[PDB]
């Protein structure tokens, strides 16, 4: 795994000692080389995980997320120009090296063995995102966005450390196998309830759950495109990855103590799909869509079926690609007009006649068009929750209907019916944004053909 | 053409370096060379190895 | 579904359906004639004429205009604006 | 003297991008498919026999397809 | 709600009622002959008290006419297939491209259509040549400190174009 | 009698076209933008996409799939050819079990 760690380090002084019109080809080319390098990883088989050291290992939950991260970096790096290319050279280098250090701590986090190392690399994942969104937050409340961001994620993720140290000095070391192979059930004393509450509540904060989802929308409407893609895709599915690992312990009380969180997630999934039907600020609709999909994820995690975990990890990867793509299209539209609102930029079936093809393709993946991965995820989660209870399918189908309607409203609101004919500044589509769309929607369809890779440990 | 530009050649050298160091670390981790109950044959035919 | 319209043709068709109307004469039926001064007909039958144009050509004209056509030349001009009559 | 003038957005940048996309996928879409066609028309997949007496294989010599 | 004045008038209000009732009688009545009969009957019903020197009885009969009209309208009043509400409602809006485009083309296609773009360039020089002085002087010259109207005067002074004409002239041709 | 500012009137909306009509994505340096297009396609699709498609279309038996297919074939053939019922319940041996007593 150090074969992946150390070139991610050595991609950083590259960016320092390259010059003007020389950083760019180096960073993008070499990051795509690292994408091939981790495409080499996928060997995992049968009996167990694969151990890349006495320190690192990979579960098959971790392999598609790690490949998704090293796929998403060069896409992101090309995406984050034309809004900072006119800024200074040293600040641009600092931005690129910030993203590289960010990816480095993401690889650190996904290839964890011990949960304490996982926690250190969790908040090391946190700290570059803060600096990016605050330095290039590009709107008047990036102050409040970063402040809400860091205080929610730390103050939720703070007692998780205490609970993990307590588990450390009551059950030996914290390798995932020695967390396994030795775990004993823990009864319904209230200390067990608070310990489970601490761990599960910290990752509840990081998903988000419904009672703590206003962490999210300021932190995406007042962020640059790179930090937004990082935050949405890699950080929310990293929180899901963490709960998927640490839910191995404390199974004999999660049945008794999991009842309020499921109901909060279900009714809040309905309320969040309702709240993103009527808002302006088009950038935020994808954020509330993300809250809806993560509520479905949390339903899938707290029910404990292998069907549920397969559907959960498929929903994770497909929604990560969908949200990152659709953030990039919203950034394209904001590069067109300086509005960020929804009802202003209209028309665009005439003009840019193939940008609409990418909007349609993203909107139908967010619809969960049926050969795609998102319908695979949502379908197996609905199957597992109907085996959980014979009644919850009302909420799932009503989520499906309202999700169809707001995704279609996003499609046919801003890009259907009449141009406002006082715009007269939008350029025809560059090769760059079309290349970014092509980097998004080739792997999603190629996994739609052969999806046996991305299913979880319970394959 | 190496001294033309050495900037562009850095990351494959780094990848080969990390690969070599992972080889050396797994060879330092050469416990249980044949002591499993499920993967245990004799050393055959030439030189005393089953993985390296 | 594109027959070409022309200015002489639309003039002939509008004057044909004005001449077919009853209480005017085919003698004093000018292109530059008033629906108020010299033909002497009232506003009511004037908007009956407006209805005849709408029912022949196949489109409404708004009531911001139906106050203020009052002559066949501006009728021909206004359907020339609705149709953009050149080949 | 009949025809008129349509007003198109553009054709140049769009068709240039799609021409570049088909060319830059096709440039290694064709030789790889030709190569794997030569593989499964010449080199053989494998045969379905069993473990020989007193002989251990590699961690390869286990799989149907030769490229795998 | 109209550009000319602050109201229609009594006269045009009665007139719009007559147009609507006649159109609803079209939508009610097929075969066109009994339609013509009933249209002349409606014309006589308005001929009964056209010459009232009174005004308040006239507008009270107008209100009672609106009551008997709204009681007797049709579910589908016969809207023409070019009107809003109708079958078309900008039916071929697929090709109603605004003309601030077509200059953002690559010069290969500007070499494909040379004469049209040369004449369009002299159109734009005609636009800019008389934009500042005449148009902005005629706008900041005539009206009161409040404009208080939605019409605008022409350029009857000597020469060039009436003001604020570009998005009026350069529209789609409504059947491309 | 006051301004509170001194800077430029902002912004200056640079059309990235109307100095290069042949231009690709980013700024008006003419050659290196074409180099960016060539590297993001040739080292992004022409070496990544189709090679990754072949590499993930087939590889060995991920989570031991066809091994389990043929192993189940041979095991059910054995348990038909020797009369004993297929998929014996109680997967651990009840001789090697010790129930605690009342
Ligand atoms: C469907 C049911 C429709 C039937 C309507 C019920 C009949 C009610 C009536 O008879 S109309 C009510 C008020 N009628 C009036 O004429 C009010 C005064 N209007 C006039 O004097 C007009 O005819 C004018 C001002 C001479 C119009 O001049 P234009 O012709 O220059």
């Amino acid at each position: 795994m150090l074969k992946y760690i150390i070139p991610t380090m050595m991609l950083m002084p590259l960016t320092w000692l390259s010059k003007n019109s020389m950083i760019w080809i180096n960073t993008t080319l070499h990051s795509l080389l690292i994408s091939l390098t981790s495409l080499l990883l996928l060997n995992q088989f049968g009996d167990n995980s694969l151990n890349f050291s006495l320190t690192f290992f990979s579960d098959s939950l971790s392999t598609p997320l790690l490949i998704l991260t090293m796929w998403l970096l060069p896409l992101m790096l090309m995406a984050s120009q034309h809004h900072l290319s006119k800024e200074n050279l040293a600040r641009k280098k600092l931005f690129i090296s910030m993203l590289i250090l960010l990816q480095l701590f993401l690889i650190m986090t996904f290839t964890a063995t011990e949960l304490i190392f996982f926690y250190i690399m969790f908040e090391a994942t946190l700290v570059p995102t803060l600096i990016i969104i605050t330095r290039w937050g590009n709107q008047t409340e990036r102050l409040n966005a970063g402040l809400y961001f860091l205080f929610y994620t730390l103050a939720g993720s703070l007692p998780l450390l205490v609970a993990l140290i307590y588990i450390q000095n009551t059950m030996g070391s914290l390798n995932f196998l020695i967390l396994q192979y030795w775990v004993q059930p823990m009864p319904n004393s209230w200390s067990n309830t608070f310990m489970w509450l601490a761990c599960m509540m910290a990752f509840m904060v990081k998903m988000p759950l419904y009672g703590l989802h206003l962490w999210l929308p300021k932190a995406h409407v007042e962020a640059p495109i790179a930090g937004s893609m990082v935050l949405a895709a890699i950080l929310l599915k990293l929180g899901g990855y963490g709960m998927m690992r640490i839910t191995l312990l404390l199974n004999p009380i999660t049945d008794f103590m999991a009842y309020p969180f499921i109901m909060l997630s279900l009714w809040g999934m309905i309320m969040t799909s309702s709240i993103c039907l009527r808002q302006t600020d088009l950038k935020s609709l994808i954020a509330y869509s993300s809250v809806s999909h993560m509520a479905l994820v949390i339903v899938a995690i707290l029910i404990q079926t292998p069907w549920s975990y397969m559907g959960a990890t498929a929903l994770m990867i497909a929604h990560g690609l969908t949200s990152s793509m659709l953030f990039c299209l919203a950034n394209s539209n904001y590069e067109r007009v300086h509005s960020r609102t929804m009802i202003l930029a209209r028309g665009l079936q005439t003009l840019l006649p193939l940008m609409a093809a990418w909007w349609l393709l993203a909107s139908l993946t967010n619809l969960a068009l049926p050969p795609s991965i998102n319908l695979i995820g949502e379908l197996f989660v609905v199957m597992s929750t109907f085996s959980w209870s014979n009644i919850t399918i009302i909420l799932m189908g009503l989520n499906m209907v309202i999700t169809a309607l707001y995704s279609l409203y996003m499609l046919i609101t801003t890009q259907r019916g009449k141009h406002t004919h006082h715009i007269n500044n939008i350029l025809p589509s560059f090769t760059r944004e079309n290349a970014l769309m092509s980097l998004h929607m080739l792997p999603l369809l190629l996994l739609s053909l052969n999806p046996k890779i991305i299913l979880g440990p319970l394959y | 053409v190496v001294r033309d530009h050495w900037i562009h050649v850095l990351v494959p050298v780094g990848f080969v370096f990390g690969y070599y160091l992972d080889r050396k670390n797994d060879e330092k981790l050469a416990a249980f060379r044949n002591k499993s109950l499920l993967y245990k044959r004799e050393l055959k035919p030439n030189e005393e190895v089953t993985w390296k | 579904d594109a027959p070409p319209l022309t200015l002489e043709g639309i003039k002939d068709r509008v004057l044909y359906v004005l001449k077919l109307y009853d209480k005017i004469d085919p003698e004093k039926l000018s292109v530059n004639s008033h629906f108020m001064k010299d033909l002497g007909l009232d506003s009511l039958d004037q908007v009956e004429i407006i209805m005849a144009m709408e029912d022949e050509f196949g489109f409404e004209i708004p009531d911001i205009d139906a106050e203020k056509l009052m002559c066949p030349q501006e009728i021909v001009d206004y359907i020339a604006d609705k149709k953009d009559v050149y080949e | 003297g009949k025809r008129l003038f349509i007003i198109k957005p553009s054709g140049f940048y769009d068709k240039r991008f799609l021409k570049l996309l088909r060319f830059y996928i096709l440039l290694t879409g064709i030789p790889v498919v030709i190569g794997i066609t030569l593989i499964n028309v010449f080199i053989g997949e494998a045969e379905l026999a069993e473990i020989p007496e007193g002989y251990v294989p590699e961690h390869w010599e286990y799989f149907k397809h030769p490229i795998s | 709600f109209l550009p000319s004045a602050a109201y229609l008038t009594h006269q045009q209000k009665v007139l719009q009622l007559y147009k609507r009732a006649l159109r609803h009688l079209e939508s009610r009545c097929v075969h066109r002959d009994k339609y013509r009969y009933f249209a002349c009957l409606l014309r006589a019903r308005f001929d009964e008290h056209k010459n009232e020197k009174d005004m308040v009885k006239a507008t009270q009969l107008l209100r009672e006419a609106e009551k008997e009209f709204w009681h007797g309208q049709h579910p589908q009043p016969y809207i023409f297939p070019e009107s809003p509400g109708g079958t078309s409602y900008e039916r071929y809006e697929c090709y109603k491209v605004p003309e601030w485009c077509l200059d953002d083309w690559h010069p290969s296609e500007k070499a494909m259509y040379p004469d049209y773009f040369a004449k369009r360039e002299q159109w734009k020089k005609l636009r800019r040549e008389s934009w500042e002085r005449e148009v902005k002087q005629l706008q900041e010259e005539t009206p009161v400190g409040g404009p208080r109207t939605e019409a605008l005067p022409p350029a009857r002074k000597q020469g060039d174009l009436p003001p604020l004409w570009w998005h009026i002239v350069t529209r789609p041709r409504e059947r491309p | 009698p006051t301004l509170r500012w001194q800077e430029d009137p902002e912004p200056e909306d640079e059309n990235l076209y109307e100095k290069n009509p042949d231009s690709h994505g980013y700024d008006k340096d003419p050659a290196v933008d074409v180099w960016n297009m060539r590297v993001v396609f040739f080292f992004g699709f022409s070496i990544v996409l189709v090679l990754g498609s072949t590499f993930v279309a087939y590889l060995p038996d991920y989570r031991m799939q066809e091994w389990a297919r043929r192993e189940a074939e041979r095991l059910v053939k054995y348990r038909e050819a020797h009369g004993l019922p297929l998929m014996e319940s109680n997967c651990f041996d009840p001789s090697k079990i010790q129930l605690p007593e009342d």
